[PDB]
RNA sequence: ACUGCAGGGGAGACUGGAAUUCCUGGUGUAGCGGUGGAAUGCGCAGAUAUCAGGAGGAACACCGGUGGCGAAGGCGGGUCUCUGGGCAGUAACUGACGCUGAGGAGCGAAAGCGUGGGGAGCGAACAGGAUUAGAUACCCUGGUAGUCCACGCCGUAAACGGUGGGUACUAGGUGUGGGUUUCCUUCCUUGGGAUCCGUGCCGUAGCUAACGCAUUAAGUACCCCGCCUGGGGAGUACGGCC
């Protein structure tokens, strides 16, 4: 069990209501393997600094998982294959 | 590699008296755990030459301790090999 | 027959030549008269005199299409980089903003071998 | 003279883009160590906070 | 994966063979084997229409499933990896969860015991079949079909793989293994991953008789024939052929694709 | 062994932006490129330029330094996984287990070589142009191997600090990188003093043919290994091993 902080940049054509239950089917992959989820903060719309795949807006979501190494390497795999996800950035918060 | 709650089970099985971390039995039993763990990092990753050199420094330090325990008391050398392995 | 009041002048100034093209802000070329179009041939094209005639020839040929105000985007390590901008002011144009869009690689592709002259 | 060594417990994070509007130039380039007074350890922490903020589109690579 | 013999005979001095390490169950499934017989390059008229075929070891046909249409939502289970004498790839017997046996072309990395999904809601793993609308851009795919429902036709030899490049309106730009860029329909289906046994091109068949086992048959050059037999025939010593190089039927070397064929609206760029 | 701390040490997988080139369209018209000066070349069949989209490869601007890390070779775009070494403090533990090391074994820039990939740019061989008495060169336009990747081989470099490894001692002055700790300690100054390990600069005794070295010795000493014995012939012949 290691801490992580996943930042996902979602496509801005999605609405701000279905942003939370769309990520639940990905964060249920963690809970089937023993890891748990702490803080699913959603920042909302924010202007990007450069254009990512013909989009100038993005939705910022911070995941803050705390799971095994093999499930987080599975979580960003399914996040990359989803079409509503532009970027994915997985970083550790421990030392 | 070899965290603090992982080297205690080696020192209980092989150490002499409940705090003995520096005896020839205690040091060899830790190095054999490090050598046998570093070889799985060298079955995957055949080209990690900067880590295979570290394996040769743990073999050469282990073989000097095996030579030391086979000089001062040959009875301790017999029971230490049979519990770990040689040749 | 194209008519546009606001434009964008691009200047490329190398060690051999200068080229002054004038576009609209959408990026479509109106007039482009360079230092070989104004009559020069060889090493004379790199002189600062050949840059203040290339900028005059592109300016009057752009004012016929209605260009009254440009933006300047110079690039290149040339010596005709400052005299071309002052040549646009003495042709009836307004310069507005002068930018710098010289390409700067982030140590990408390999440069050629250095000259042993 | 370093800010992060005097004022303690201020974590340099790549999320905190308000902290990273300074320590970059007007053209979006990382400032030198001898102009911000940082030490060696925190200049390395500023630079990984800036290089990571560029990959998540919180700071521009180049600007004008 | 490629094993080399030792030179105990003149005919094995540089030979090699596949190691057959990925193969389990050396016998095929009985309810999926159909009979074959070699034609010998002979057509319905009994005449040779393709030279240099003939001979060869006796074979049997394995019913490969290139459709993969009627099992959407039903998982599978890779039971075995077998040999197949009709294609250079390897085959994989699938057990579906309702009892049906099927073969597929085995991808690179589809060991015994994996689970194979199919349909529009499948995962992007090697072995799973999806339409091109659901496969994301950039994925290496194989067993691609040209028309919807028409069965897989592209990229199905050993090591073959197609890179999917984009999806614009109702078409998908593919990069076929030749380098050709072609625009097929997005409702065509395709299996994710590169075809396995991708190391059999380096096999050195050792001797002359070993290509007689595989059905090939010798090839006479045209510069040693007579002029009644080949345009390159004749000569008093030996020649280069007295003319520009042609077929035995006199056709000069050049482009043989029909220049106004009906599929030029789909091809984007020719091979290099 | 325990607790801390710094780092481009290595390996794998995924991945980010600027730029070069090409492709497909938009606008536009006669030049562009190049040099000391030109020419070969590209272009007028729509080039260079300017805008938009797409394909691909390779190297990672700023941070970056006088700096870090590694046994040397060498090492930097980001992230995750696995992994080697080092330093300081505590003095818990073993009780001379140390140093060096003929033969030997491993690692070992670049070029090269084998099989298969990839090939943007650069570029031996190559070709044309110019220069010239000539120009098999310098300079210019092109351009193949190779440079890149995977798995093997080669085992050489001004592989250099032209300085083998370990230890003990012998004035200091002054920068910088990693620790721990005492005094005005909350006068905050992240200044001063002490000590341990790196890394530079200047300097005394001492050494040196001189230049210079000088607590990181080329000083004063002891233990072990390699190597030299006038310059060519020559690191060549023959023999042997790879
Ligand atoms: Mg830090
Ligand atoms: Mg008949
Ligand atoms: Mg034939
Ligand atoms: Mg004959
Ligand atoms: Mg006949
Ligand atoms: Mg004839
Ligand atoms: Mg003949
Ligand atoms: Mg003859
Ligand atoms: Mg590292
Ligand atoms: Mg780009
Ligand atoms: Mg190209
Ligand atoms: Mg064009
Ligand atoms: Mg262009
Ligand atoms: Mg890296
Ligand atoms: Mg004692
Ligand atoms: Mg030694
Ligand atoms: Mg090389
Ligand atoms: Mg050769
Ligand atoms: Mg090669
Ligand atoms: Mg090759
Ligand atoms: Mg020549
Ligand atoms: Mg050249
Ligand atoms: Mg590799
Ligand atoms: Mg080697
Ligand atoms: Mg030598
Ligand atoms: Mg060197
Ligand atoms: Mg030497
Ligand atoms: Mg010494
Ligand atoms: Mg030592
Ligand atoms: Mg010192
Ligand atoms: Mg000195
Ligand atoms: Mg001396
Ligand atoms: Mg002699
Ligand atoms: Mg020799
Ligand atoms: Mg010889
Ligand atoms: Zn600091």
């Amino acid at each position: 069990m290691r801490p992580y902080e996943i930042m996902v940049i979602l496509d801005p054509t999605l609405d701000e209501r279905t942003v939370a239950p769309s990520l639940e089917t990905f964060l249920n992959v963690v809970r089937k393997d023993g890891g748990k989820v702490e803080k699913v903060d959603i920042w909302g719309k924010r202007r990007l600094a450069y254009e990512i795949a013909k989009h100038a807006e993005g939705i910022y979501v911070v995941i803050d998982v705390k799971a095994a190494p093999a499930t987080v390497s599975e979580l960003d795999r399914q996040l990359s294959l989803n079409e509503s996800v532009l970027r994915t950035k997985v970083m550790r918060t421990d030392k | 590699a070899l965290t603090a709650e992982q080297k205690k089970e080696i020192l209980r099985s092989y150490g002499l008296h409940e705090t003995d971390t520096g005896s020839p039995e205690a040091q060899i039993a830790l190095l054999t755990k490090r050598i046998a763990d570093l070889t799985e990092h060298l079955k995957v990753h055949k080209h990690d030459h900067h880590s295979r050199r570290g394996l040769l420094l743990l073999v050469g330090r282990r073989r000097r301790l095996i030579k030391y325990i086979s000089q001062i008391d040959v009875e301790r050398y017999r029971s230490l090999i049979e519990r770990l392995g040689l040749r | 027959k194209k008519n546009v009041p606001h434009g964008a002048a691009h200047i490329k100034s190398t060690f051999n030549n200068t080229i002054v093209t004038i576009t609209d802000p959408q990026g479509n070329v109106i007039a482009w008269a360079s230092s070989g179009h104004v009559g020069f041939k060889g090493s004379r094209k790199s002189t600062p005199f050949a840059a203040q005639l290339a900028a005059e020839n592109a300016a009057r040929k752009a004012q016929d299409h209605g260009v009254r105000k440009v933006d300047v985007f110079v690039k290149g390590p040339g010596s005709g980089r400052e005299t071309a901008i002052r040549s646009l002011q003495a042709a009836g144009l307004e310069v507005g903003a002068i930018s710098d869009v010289t390409p700067q690689p982030h140590n990408g592709v390999r440069p050629p071998k250095r000259r042993r002259v | 003279k370093c800010v992060f060594c005097a004022k303690k417990d201020q974590a340099i994070d790549y999320k905190d883009t308000a902290l990273l509007r300074t320590y970059i130039s007007e053209r979006g380039k990382i400032r030198a160590r001898r102009v911000t007074g940082n030490c060696v350890q925190h200049q390395r922490d500023i630079a990984l906070a800036v290089k990571n903020a560029r990959e998540v589109a919180l700071l521009p690579f180049t600007s004008s | 994966a490629i094993r080399k013999y030792k030179p105990t005979t003149p005919g094995r001095r540089g030979a090699s063979v596949s190691d057959f390490a990925e193969i389990t169950r050396s016998t095929p499934e009985k309810s999926l084997v159909r009979p074959l017989h070699g034609r010998g390059g002979r057509n319905a008229h009994g005449r040779i229409t393709t030279r240099h075929k003939g001979g060869g070891h006796k074979r049997a046909y394995r019913m490969i499933d290139f459709r993969r249409n009627d099992k959407d939502g039903v998982n599978a289970k890779v039971a075995h990896i077998e040999y197949d004498p009709n294609r250079t790839a390897r085959i994989a017997l699938l057990h579906y969860l309702d009892g049906e046996k099927r073969y597929i072309i085995a991808p690179n990395g589809l060991s015994q015991g994996d689970v194979v999904e199919s349909g529009a809601n499948a995962d992007i793993k090697p072995g799973n079949n999806l339409p091109l609308r659901n496969i994301p851009a950039g994925t290496l795919i194989h067993a691609v079909e040209l028309r919807p429902g028409g069965g897989a036709k592209l990229a199905r030899s050993a090591g073959s793989s197609i890179q999917l490049l984009g999806k614009e309106a109702s078409y998908a730009s593919l990069r076929m293994p030749s380098g050709e860029i072609r625009r097929v329909d997005v409702r065509c289906r395709a299996t994710v991953g590169e075809v396995g046994n991708a190391e059999q091109a380096n096999i050195n068949w050792g001797k002359a008789g070993r290509m007689r086992w595989k059905g090939k048959r010798p090839s006479v050059r045209g510069v040693v024939m007579n002029p009644v037999d080949h345009p390159h025939g004749g000569g008093e010593g030996k020649t280069s052929g007295g003319r520009h190089p042609v077929s035995p039927w006199g056709k000069p070397e050049g482009r043989t694709r029909n220049a106004n064929k009906s599929s030029n609206k789909f091809i984007v760029r020719r091979r290099r």
